[PDB]
């Protein structure tokens, strides 16, 4: 059974700039190499077949070489809608496998968060738990940090994260947080806060509210 | 105009059994090799198998030739997968693909249906509307969530105002807590749109058939 071992797995590149993927093949496969790009929320289109060939519609920073074991995939010029995950394939023979895939994406300037936080919902409190939720909106880059902290001291237990991809629109990312209380805990502090660390700024971003105002 | 739409997904017991389907539409169906595949969370792409128009040709990754079973049927535009002796290995979202003419490369790939392999049971989430913080602050813009807690299995889909509100929303991948699931939602509008106007985000959760909506309004009384 045929690996397919693409290379690198990640790729940070501005826009503009010619990127190269490898894909190596653990036997002979002729010409019969197929390349994929995987959208955010969006399933798989064909780019490139037979090696070397673009698909109808493909335009034309898109190209393929290779023949038998070593086998590239080229953009000539990135850009940001073409932020994506983009895999490879041999067809020669059955079983046709699928290369691990590289993750693309793209440089911009350099963007502070927007922060918003969130008092649990007033329909949530009833059932006994207690959500507060902070958003971290378009931002670059990627790396950021938050603490939560009740009362002035840092919470740590039950904090949730979840992060988007970035956005093609804009090339940035996003955040949410989230820390779960029981209602009880919540009810016992006042005072909570959300707090972004990241480079465009020395100081952290701080939202805050109290419970009862 | 070339289609396909991926049915059948869903949770199902280890060692259990599920028929996932594909209806086809917008081309000779009974003239194009067809193909699944599969991908797993956070995983690269796996080719399950495929089938020529003829049902002649039938082939299969070694893992699953004596698990999965592929069929179609021409004159009903589907193509069929069989999944028996299921275990968690198998978790993923389901596709199924067109091959190109004289390829065998995948020309058209479908949404995709997503299957779960789980002895936790079915459960409905709660839906919460998040206004902003009390003490309302005039700033130019205004951000509004939706907090979706404690469903299972995946998906669940969400939209605001049934999706004529798309710009400035943010919807988060879900995250796992003891077998349950949950995913939050935020939209950003201008500050003369809201509360002027309506917000309300819109949750399906298809395997317990749920469909709930919430309404956005200040905090305070009434
Ligand atoms: C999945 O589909 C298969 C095939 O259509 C179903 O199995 C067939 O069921 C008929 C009853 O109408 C039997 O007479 C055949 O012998 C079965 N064929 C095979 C190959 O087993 C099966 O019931 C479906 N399973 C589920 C869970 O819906």
């Amino acid at each position: 059974s045929i690996v397919m071992t693409q290379t690198p797995k990640f790729l940070l590149v501005s826009a503009g700039d010619r990127i190269t993927i490898t894909c190596k093949a653990s036997q002979s496969v002729r010409n019969d190499v197929a390349w994929y790009q995987q959208k955010p929320g969006q399933s798989p289109k064909l780019l490139i077949y037979f090696a070397s060939n673009r698909y109808t519609g493909v335009p034309d920073r898109f190209t393929g070489s290779g023949s038998g074991t070593d086998f590239t995939f080229t953009i000539s010029t990135v850009q940001a809608e073409d932020l994506a995950v983009y895999f490879c394939q041999q067809g020669y023979t059955s079983p046709r496998t699928f290369g691990g895939g590289t993750k693309l994406e793209i440089k911009r300037a350099d963007a502070a968060p927007t922060v918003s936080i969130f008092p649990p919902s007033s329909e949530q409190l009833t059932s006994g738990g207690a959500s507060v939720v902070c958003f971290l909106n378009n931002f670059y880059p990627k790396d950021i940090n938050v603490k939560w902290k009740i009362d002035g001291s840092e919470r740590q237990n039950g904090v949730l994260n979840s992060w988007t991809d970035q956005d093609s629109k804009d090339s940035t990312y996003s955040m949410s947080s989230t820390l779960t209380l029981t209602k009880d805990e919540y009810e016992r502090h006042n005072s909570y806060t959300c707090e972004a660390t990241h480079k465009t700024s020395t100081s952290p971003i701080v939202k805050s509210f109290n419970r009862n105002e | 105009n070339v289609n396909l739409l991926e049915s059948g997904g869903g949770l199902v017991q280890p060692g259990g059994s599920l028929n996932l389907s594909c209806a086809a539409s917008g081309f000779d169906f009974s003239r194009y090799w067809m193909s699944w595949a599969r991908q797993a969370p956070g995983k690269g792409q796996e080719w399950i198998g495929e089938i020529n128009p003829g049902s002649s040709t039938i082939k299969y990754t070694p893992s699953l030739k004596d698990k999965f079973i592929i069929s179609r049927d021409n004159a009903k535009n589907t193509l069929y997968l069989q999944m028996s002796k299921v275990s968690s290995e198998d978790t993923a979202l389901y596709y199924c693909a067109r091959y190109g003419s004289y390829v065998y490369a995948m020309d058209y790939w479908g949404p995709g249906t997503s299957v779960t392999v789980s002895s936790a049971k079915t459960t409905a989430p709660s839906v919460y509307p998040l206004a902003p913080v009390c003490g309302d602050t005039t700033g130019s813009s205004v951000t509004l969530g939706c907090l979706v807690k404690g469903y299972f299995p995946e998906p669940v889909t969400l939209t605001w105002n049934s999706g004529s509100l798309s710009s400035g929303v943010h919807t988060f991948p879900a995250v796992l807590q003891s077998d349950l699931y949950t995913l939050s939602s935020s939209v950003t509008v201008t500050s003369s749109t809201w509360p002027s106007q309506s917000i309300t985000c819109n949750v399906a959760h298809p395997a317990s058939s749920t469909k709930v909506d919430k309404k956005i309004e200040p905090r305070g009384p009434t």
